[PDB]
């Protein structure tokens, strides 16, 4: 079943974008 | 040096006038559709 | 003496360009 | 004299007679066919196929 | 890591040292780039490269210019490098601030923070400040 | 059933809220040279 | 019947060997003069003051060069943007010293290439073709006019124009890097993607046709002789190459339409070179690429280096060394 | 009073743009009701003159 | 906070001219006070030298040098319009200055056209017009 | 000191960016001439 | 900045030049809702 | 739905406004809606440019492009390029904003409720593209407006307030144009110059008397030629050369608008008369000369003879001689020896830079100007940090000249591509083969052998 094919690529991608939005608000 | 210069304006507006009066020579009608 | 070889390579290249355009094997249908 | 503000780069008077005899020598060729035609003949096309 | 020992800068000609509050170092950068930084970017002077904002070059001026009280002195009255005559007519100042529209609205604390930035920047970047393009 | 153009609209403006958020933090925070 | 109609019938005849056309009336005299002056100026031409400092740079073969180092040198810094023909030079020796033939070649080149482009339109009109091959040729015409015409305009001199040579090209590219930072500019980025993508889809389309050829030859003769010229049968199974690429990546990423496929091959490079040639154009007027130098700092305020700071120190090396005698003042305004 | 009328001028132009192309793209809504809408144009134009009046008086 | 870019007003303690600025307004506690005499004495000094730069005008028109008269009224006299507009405070003082300018713009408009009397006529319309300016205020 | 400017800008884009598709969404519900 | 009777609307004015870009995107949203037909 | 799908027309959704060629009401509503957007931007941008205005920084450091066009007209500008008021800039941005709501309503009325073709109901406004009497009338009506719009510059520069002359004697100020230049040897002198260096075809107009005197002749031509094309009909040679169709007129404009696109992008780089350096910042040529003049002043104070100061190459370090003989500045700045600027023209002579006037008469406003134009040279980056390409990130400046010369120049190539696309199609749509080659009748097969 193809739920292992997409979500090996999409479950990381949303997790890293949760971090890239947090790094916009980090300052010195 | 003013003898060469005369020779260039002959050659330019010879071919520029062939260009200008080329497309005035009913140039859209020269197609393979008709005439 | 050295630049004589470079000139011969350049005009020799322009010869085979001339023969390829005008003496080309003209393709024919049937 | 390069940066002079002269029309078409015409520095001397002799260069004019070059320009006038260039446009006119081909104009007179052009009038030999497309000149002396009817200037009052229209069409409702996008493109005219009138004559030579 | 802006420790208060690093923010502590020299304030008078005698040699007393006071500290800069963290709004002084922040307004000190925004005002310096907006006002002074067109020519004094990074400590070098574009229009006269001999007279820089180096801590060596500020010290060798005939009035010593390293202090905060000496720099705000220069802003309200800019003499030359040997301090004999005034160049207020050509350097932007407070005395000649009718010609320069950029300095018609500056308070005492605003020059206190701009001069704070000129003094605290060689302590942050030791060799980049006024070192030219070699130390970019 | 949801119309497909509503799905591309909401996700499409969601990307704009993600992209313009990234061009925001080029001028603020880290990497802004402030 | 008239002499002009018998001349218009010949000059627009497709029955000529090479179609001349009305653009060939100013393509052929322009490009043969750009050619015949280039061959002489590349082989036998004396050195040229390019920096305007009376230090003449040799560029021709008779003055000790080769194919790589020899180049038609751009005109002087002393002239700059001024029009400098032969008759405004008081001798040919004064013309060849100050960078004469660079302006004669380039100005007859850009007229002849902009007329070669309109000539590709004209024959498409007289042959019944849909017209737009000449729009695809606008992309190298945009790029030729960017480095020979537009960049000397915004920098105010033909001396910053591109040297007509091979080593002169890399003198042009490196000095353009230090002064304008082209690699960080997003329009060189959009045309590296245009030619890496262009050479991809070239070799990707050319392989899937050659993969799916139909048996028409034997194993002794050549593969190419299974195509007779002017035949009406299709020479490759296009359903086969669609099912291959439909499994090589996935199904929905494959063009079954061969017309939309052969359009995407024309879109991607040409749009990539239109955008790139308007990178040189907007950097001709000193709107440079990105500059992220000293952008990352710690909380103390010390500059933390990035890859752009390492790239900056490569730009500072070329900036302090290009035209090592021409400068007198601390900022390269030109 | 200028800050009160311009704030009333913006809120009407919010109310029009949501409703006027809806009133036109519908096959009959503009013909059935435009004398309702024509008041809102005449109110909207009248506010621009009132604000232009109040700006010249105040300067 | 140190690297906050869009802190328009929460950062600083003093009120700014606008959120899109760095500078404080022209209100109190400023170091530039425009009522000072040395700003008035600077603007008055260029008005005095302007008459001295304007009496050298006919010496070049008595000679043949038209390039020196076109720029004598722009070399030093560039700082005039900044001062005479600034010294013009009252009502009738203001519409006295455009009498001086229109008389001065015809000196430059005649120097480019190389008219000898039209410079010498309009020069006397300028010395008499700055006489009207300085004597009032 | 609650940063009224950014609160004003982010609401006023979201009013305007949602006033555009609301012209279309109100037409799709109405089944008018799109 | 704006005159004193208009300093209130300084956030709304900042959005206003962006709005012509939103008409370009309004065409595609309208083509999506019509079903590209 | 008929007329709005590919089954009825034959055009896809992406080439969807090509369905508007042979309807006239939908096409009119489209041209008045895009005119509603051109207005709307200019009103909303100036309000954006007013709300971010600060009196401290100069007019060009703050990065504006539209409130510097109105300062050339003379609104709110003081002497020396000092913007004073900024209440009249608010007034202009509202009239170009309210009016777009009216032009907006014409675009939403004429294209959603207006009749599809005007030729049925409204015989004055209705037309056909193949008609040649009507199209010269539409050209004629819309040429007399461009004549009248050119006199509004002339009325405003002679009667209503005046315009900003940067060459005005005594300093740059709002000056009434009293005596404009009406000499056709001078006014059409510009139009027939060389476009190269030194002549500089139409960019090189160097005083406001030729500008305002020139916009008179434009109003004379555009009215007489407006009346010419209303009355007359295209001649025999003009009917044979053109394609009288809908898209062909569009590709005629796109060629000419690209001519205007490059030229406005080259005004902004070189011209310092229509675009004063007090407002738009120093030009490319001007900031190269201001550097050499600043270090001229710097080393003259060190007691150095700057005329005899031998340069490192053997040329003049400070003063050298141009290839026409004039005394100029030396360096890489020898290429920009045609730089005519209001702060350097006080030091000119017949020969050039007068050495006696450099040794004695340098005024401190010129030193304040050349130091200002050195540090604000038009050299920038896309993230808006100034200086050279290797400058560190501290300043925030890109010149408004470099935004105009890189964006209108950017567009002016793509509109030259619009002349190539839309005229290739229109010439082939007139001939019939824009859809492809006929399989039954191929024109190549009925030709000679190939050779
Ligand atoms: C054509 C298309 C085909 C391309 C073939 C090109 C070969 C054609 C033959 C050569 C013509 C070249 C055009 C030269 C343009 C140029 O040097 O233009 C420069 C001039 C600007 O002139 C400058 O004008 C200046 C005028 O300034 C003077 O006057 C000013 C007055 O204020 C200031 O005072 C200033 O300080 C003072 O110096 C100086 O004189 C400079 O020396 C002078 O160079 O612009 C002008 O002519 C106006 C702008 C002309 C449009 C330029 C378009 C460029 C074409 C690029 C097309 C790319 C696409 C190709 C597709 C094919
Ligand atoms: C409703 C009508 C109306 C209109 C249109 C105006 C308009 C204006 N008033 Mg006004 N006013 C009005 C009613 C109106 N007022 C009323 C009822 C009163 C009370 C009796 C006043 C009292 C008043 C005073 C006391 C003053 C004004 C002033 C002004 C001007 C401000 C600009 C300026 O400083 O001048 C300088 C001029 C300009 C900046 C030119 C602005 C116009 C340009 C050309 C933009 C137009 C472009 C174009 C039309 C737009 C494109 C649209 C196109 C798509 C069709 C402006 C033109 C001031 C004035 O005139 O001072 C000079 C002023 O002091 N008003
Ligand atoms: C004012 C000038 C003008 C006018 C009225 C038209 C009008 C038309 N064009 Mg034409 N065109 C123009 C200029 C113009 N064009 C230019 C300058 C070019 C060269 C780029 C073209 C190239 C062109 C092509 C290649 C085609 C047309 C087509 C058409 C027809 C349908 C257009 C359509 O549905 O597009 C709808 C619009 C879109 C789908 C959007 C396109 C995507 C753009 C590029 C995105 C915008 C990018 C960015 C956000 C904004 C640009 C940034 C930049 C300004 C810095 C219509 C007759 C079509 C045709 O032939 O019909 C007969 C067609 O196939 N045009
Ligand atoms: C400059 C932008 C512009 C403009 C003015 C137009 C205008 C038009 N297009 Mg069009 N188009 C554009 C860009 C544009 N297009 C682009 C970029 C594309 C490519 C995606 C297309 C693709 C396209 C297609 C495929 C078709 C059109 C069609 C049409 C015409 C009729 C639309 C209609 O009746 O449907 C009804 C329209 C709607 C229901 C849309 C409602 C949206 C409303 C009007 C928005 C109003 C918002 C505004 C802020 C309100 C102001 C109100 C005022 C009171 C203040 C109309 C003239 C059609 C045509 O050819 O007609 C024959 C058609 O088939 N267009
Ligand atoms: C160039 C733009 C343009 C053109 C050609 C038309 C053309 C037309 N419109 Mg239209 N319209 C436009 C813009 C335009 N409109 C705008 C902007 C709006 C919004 C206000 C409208 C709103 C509108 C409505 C509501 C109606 C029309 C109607 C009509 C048709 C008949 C008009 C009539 O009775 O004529 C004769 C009319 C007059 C002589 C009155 C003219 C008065 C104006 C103010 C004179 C203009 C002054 C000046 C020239 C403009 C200067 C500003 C400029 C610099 C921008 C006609 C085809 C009618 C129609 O089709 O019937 C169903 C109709 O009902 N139009
Ligand atoms: C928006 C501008 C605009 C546009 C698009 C047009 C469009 C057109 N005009 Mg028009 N025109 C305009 C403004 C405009 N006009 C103005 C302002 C004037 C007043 C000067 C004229 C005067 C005018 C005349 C007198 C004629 C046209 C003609 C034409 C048609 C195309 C011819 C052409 O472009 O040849 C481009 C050709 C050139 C740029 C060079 C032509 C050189 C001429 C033929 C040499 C003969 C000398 C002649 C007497 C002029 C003396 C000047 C000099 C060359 C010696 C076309 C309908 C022709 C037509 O068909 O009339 C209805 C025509 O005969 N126009
Ligand atoms: C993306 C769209 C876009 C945008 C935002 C701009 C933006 C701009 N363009 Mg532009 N341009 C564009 C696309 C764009 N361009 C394209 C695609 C082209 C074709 C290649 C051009 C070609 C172009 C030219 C040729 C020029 C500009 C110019 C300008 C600038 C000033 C606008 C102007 O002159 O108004 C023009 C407004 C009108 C024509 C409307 C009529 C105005 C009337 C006549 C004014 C009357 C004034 C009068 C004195 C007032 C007195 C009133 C009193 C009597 C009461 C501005 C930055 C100008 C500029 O500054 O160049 C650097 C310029 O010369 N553009
Ligand atoms: C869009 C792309 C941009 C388009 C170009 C923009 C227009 C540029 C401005 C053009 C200037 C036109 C002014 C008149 C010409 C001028 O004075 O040049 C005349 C200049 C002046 O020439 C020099 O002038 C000097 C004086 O300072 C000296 O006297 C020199 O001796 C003299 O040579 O010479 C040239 O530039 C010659 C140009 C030759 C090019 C002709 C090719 C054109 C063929 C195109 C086909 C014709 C169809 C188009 C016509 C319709
Ligand atoms: C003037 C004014 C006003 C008004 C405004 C307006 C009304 C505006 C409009 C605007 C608009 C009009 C908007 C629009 C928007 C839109 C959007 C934002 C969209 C987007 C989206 C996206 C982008 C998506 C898309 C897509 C799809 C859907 C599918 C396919 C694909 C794609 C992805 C493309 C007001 C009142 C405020 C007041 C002030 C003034
Ligand atoms: C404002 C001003 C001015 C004025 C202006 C003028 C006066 C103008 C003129 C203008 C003009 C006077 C222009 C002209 C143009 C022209 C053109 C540009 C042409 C074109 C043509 C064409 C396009 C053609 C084509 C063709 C051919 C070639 C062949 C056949 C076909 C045809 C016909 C199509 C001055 C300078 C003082 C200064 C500044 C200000
Ligand atoms: O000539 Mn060729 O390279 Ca363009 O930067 Mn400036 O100028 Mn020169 O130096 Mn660097
Ligand atoms: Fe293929």
């Amino acid at each position: 079943f193809r739920w292992l094919a997409i979500h090996g690529l999409a479950i990381p991608t949303v997790f890293f974008l949760g971090g890239i939005t947090a790094m916009q608000f980090i300052q010195r | 040096m003013l003898t060469l210069k005369i020779l260039v304006y002959t050659t330019v507006i010879f071919f520029v006038s062939l260009f200008i009066f080329g497309f005035l020579s009913s140039d859209p009608s020269r197609n393979p559709n008709r005439k | 003496m050295e630049a004589l070889v470079y000139t011969f390579l350049l005009i020799g290249t322009l010869m085979v360009i001339f023969f390829a355009v005008f003496f080309r094997e003209t393709p024919r249908i049937l | 004299t390069e940066g002079t503000n002269e029309w078409f780069g015409v520095d001397d008077l002799r260069l004019l007679a070059v320009l006038f005899l260039g446009h006119w020598a081909i104009l007179s060729l052009w009038l030999g066919s497309y000149g002396d035609s009817n200037e009052d003949e229209d069409f409702f096309g996008e493109i005219d196929y009138s004559a030579r | 890591d802006l420790d208060e020992a690093t923010r502590t800068v020299v304030v008078d000609n005698a040699g007393n040292t006071t500290v800069l509050t963290p709004e002084q170092v922040k307004r000190g950068k925004r005002l310096f780039n907006a006002t002074c930084g067109a020519c004094h970017v990074g400590g070098i002077t574009k229009t006269n490269p001999n007279v820089g904002l180096d801590p060596e070059a500020l010290s060798l001026a005939t009035p010593r210019r390293d202090n905060i009280s000496a720099l705000v002195d220069y802003i309200k009255n800019p003499t030359t490098y040997d301090g004999l005559e005034s160049i207020a007519e050509v350097h932007p100042s407070i005395k000649s601030a009718d010609i320069y529209p950029r300095m018609r609205s500056l308070t005492d604390e605003d020059l206190y923070s701009i001069a704070g930035h000129i003094m605290l920047s060689p302590k942050i970047a030791s060799e980049k400040w006024g070192g030219g393009k070699i130390y970019y | 059933r949801i119309p497909l153009w509503l799905v591309g609209l909401v996700g499409g403006l969601a990307v704009i809220t993600m992209l313009s958020l990234f061009f925001y933090g080029s001028y603020s925070g880290l990497g802004s040279s402030l | 019947v008239s002499l002009w109609e018998r001349f218009c019938a010949w000059i627009t005849s497709t029955e000529n060997r090479l179609y001349i056309g009305w653009f060939g009336c100013l393509m052929f005299p322009t490009l043969l003069t750009a050619t015949s002056c280039f061959i002489i100026a590349f082989i036998a031409a004396p050195p040229v003051d390019i920096d305007g400092i009376r230090e003449p740079v040799a560029g021709s073969l008779l003055y000790g060069n080769n194919i790589i180092s020899g180049a038609v040198v751009p005109s002087s810094n002393a002239i700059g943007m001024h029009f400098y023909p032969i008759w405004e030079a008081a001798s040919i020796d004064e013309w060849l010293y100050n960078g004469g033939p660079y302006q004669l070649i380039v100005l007859h080149f850009l007229l002849g290439v902009s007329a070669y482009m309109g000539r590709e339109w004209e024959l498409s009109y007289r042959l019944g073709m849909r017209p737009w091959i000449f729009v695809a040729f606008s992309a190298p015409v945009a790029a030729a006019s960017a480095v020979f015409l537009v960049y000397p305009i915004g920098q105010g001199s033909f001396s910053d124009g591109m040297p007509l040579g091979i080593s002169g090209t890399f003198n042009f590219m490196l000095v353009f890097q230090a002064e304008h930072n082209i690699l960080m500019h997003p329009f060189h980025m959009a045309g590296v993607a245009g030619v890496f993508g262009g050479s991809l889809f070239s070799a990707m389309h050319g392989s899937l046709v050659t993969s799916s050829l139909i048996r028409e030859t034997t194993e002794n003769e050549s593969t190419n002789y299974g195509y007779k010229f002017g035949q009406e049968e299709e020479t490759y199974n296009i359903v086969a190459a669609h099912g291959y690429f439909g499994r090589l990546i996935f199904q929905y990423a494959s063009f079954n339409n061969s017309r939309a496929l052969h359009f995407f091959l024309a879109l991607w490079p040409v749009v990539g070179i239109w955008i790139t040639s308007m990178g040189i154009s907007t950097m001709a007027f000193n709107l440079n690429g990105f500059n992220f130098n000293q952008s990352v700092v710690d909380s103390q305020g010390r500059v933390i280096n990035t890859w752009a700071d390492i790239l900056n120190r490569a730009n500072l090396g070329i900036e302090v060394m290009h035209e090592r005698n021409a400068h007198n003042f601390p900022l390269d305004l030109a | 009073m200028i800050t009160l009328l311009v704030a009333l001028l913006v809120l009407i132009s919010l109310g029009l743009v949501v409703t006027v192309p809806v009133a036109l793209a519908t096959p009959g809504e503009w013909e059935i009701a435009k004398g309702k809408f024509n008041r809102f144009f005449q109110i909207w134009v009248f506010l621009v003159i009132v604000i232009a009046a109040a700006d010249g008086i105040s300067s | 906070s140190y690297s906050e870019g869009a802190a328009y007003g929460t950062d600083q303690a003093d009120k700014l001219y606008s959120p899109y600025s760095v500078y404080s307004p022209e209100g109190e506690k400023s170091l530039y006070k425009p009522d000072n005499a040395e700003y008035l004495a600077r603007k008055k000094a260029v008005l005095a030298e302007t008459k001295n730069r304007l009496q050298k005008i006919p010496a070049y028109v008595d000679k043949k040098e038209w390039f020196n008269v076109k720029d004598e009224l722009t070399r030093y006299m560039y700082e005039t319009r900044g001062a005479v507009r600034s010294l013009s405070s009252s009502v009738t003082q203001k519409e006295k200055a455009e009498v001086f300018f229109r008389a001065l713009e015809d000196t430059y408009g005649a120097a480019t056209l190389k008219k000898g009397d039209a410079v010498k006529a309009s020069n006397d319309k300028a010395i008499a017009a700055l006489d009207a300016f300085t004597a009032t205020l | 000191m609650i940063n009224w400017q950014v609160i004003g800008q982010l609401m006023s884009t979201a009013v305007i960016m949602l006033a555009g598709p609301a012209v279309i969404v109100l037409l799709a519900l109405k089944k008018g001439n799109l | 900045r704006l005159p004193e009777a208009y300093v209130v609307f300084s956030p709304i004015v900042d959005v206003l030049p962006i709005i012509p870009v939103f008409f370009l995107l309004l065409a595609f949203v309208w083509q999506a809702a019509i079903g590209f037909r | 739905i008929a007329g709005r799908d590919i089954e009825s027309t034959g055009f896809a959704w992406w080439s969807g406004n090509a369905r508007l060629i042979n309807v006239s009401g939908k096409l009119l509503g489209a041209h008045v809606a895009h005119a509603g957007l051109m207005v709307f931007w200019a009103g909303a941008m100036v309000l954006f440019e007013v709300s971010h205005f600060v009196p401290e920084k100069p007019t060009y450091e703050q990065g504006f492009i539209l409130i510097q066009h109105l300062a050339t007209l003379g609104y709110g500008i003081g002497p020396g390029g000092e913007i004073t008021s900024t209440v009249p800039y608010f007034a202009v941005g509202v009239i170009h904003l309210i009016s777009s709501a009216i032009l907006g309503f014409g675009g939403i009325y004429h294209s959603l409720l207006g009749p599809d073709t005007l030729e049925e109901s409204f015989p004055f406004f209705g037309y056909d593209w193949r008609d040649k009497n009507k199209m010269t009338t539409i050209l004629g009506i819309h040429l007399c407006l461009l004549g009248l719009g050119s006199f509004l510059l002339v009325i405003k520069a002679m009667y209503l307030g005046g315009v900003y002359d940067t060459w005005a004697p005594g300093g740059g100020d709002v000056r009434y144009i009293t005596t404009p230049t009406l000499n056709p040897i001078v006014i059409f002198g510009y139009v027939f110059r060389s476009p190269f260096g030194g002549d500089g075809w139409v960019v090189s107009v160097n005083n406001m008397e030729d500008v305002i005197g020139g916009h008179i002749w434009v109003g004379i031509l555009c009215i007489t030629g407006g009346i010419w094309h209303i009355f007359t009909k295209p001649f025999a040679w003009a009917r044979r050369a053109f394609v009288w169709s809908g898209e062909a007129y569009l590709s005629y404009s796109l060629a000419a608008i690209s001519l205007m696109g490059f030229t406005a992008a080259l005004y902004s780089w070189y011209n310092n008369t229509a675009y004063p350096s007090e407002l738009y910042g120093p030009t490319g040529p001007e900031a190269s000369q201001a550097q050499a003049f600043t270090f001229l002043v710097r080393d003259q104070r060190l007691g150095a003879n700057v005329s005899s100061a031998q340069g490192p190459t053997g040329l003049g370090k400070y003063l050298m001689r141009s290839p026409s003989g004039e005394i100029i500045f030396g360096g890489e700045t020898m290429r920009f020896w045609d730089l005519r600027a209001p702060w350097v023209e006080p030091l000119r002579g017949p020969n050039g830079l007068d050495i006696n006037k450099i040794k004695n008469d340098i005024q401190p406003w010129q030193e304040r100007r050349a130091a200002e134009y050195m540090t604000h040279a038009p050299l920038g980056s896309l993230n808006s940090v100034g200086g050279v390409a290797t400058e560190i990130n501290s300043v925030n400046y890109v010149s408004p000249r470099s935004w105009l010369c890189c964006s209108h120049f950017f567009l002016a190539f793509f509109f030259l591509v619009g002349h190539w696309w839309h005229s290739g199609r229109a010439r082939a749509a007139a001939a019939g083969f824009e859809k492809g080659i006929n399989r039954a009748n191929e024109p190549v097969l009925s030709m000679r052998p190939i050779d």
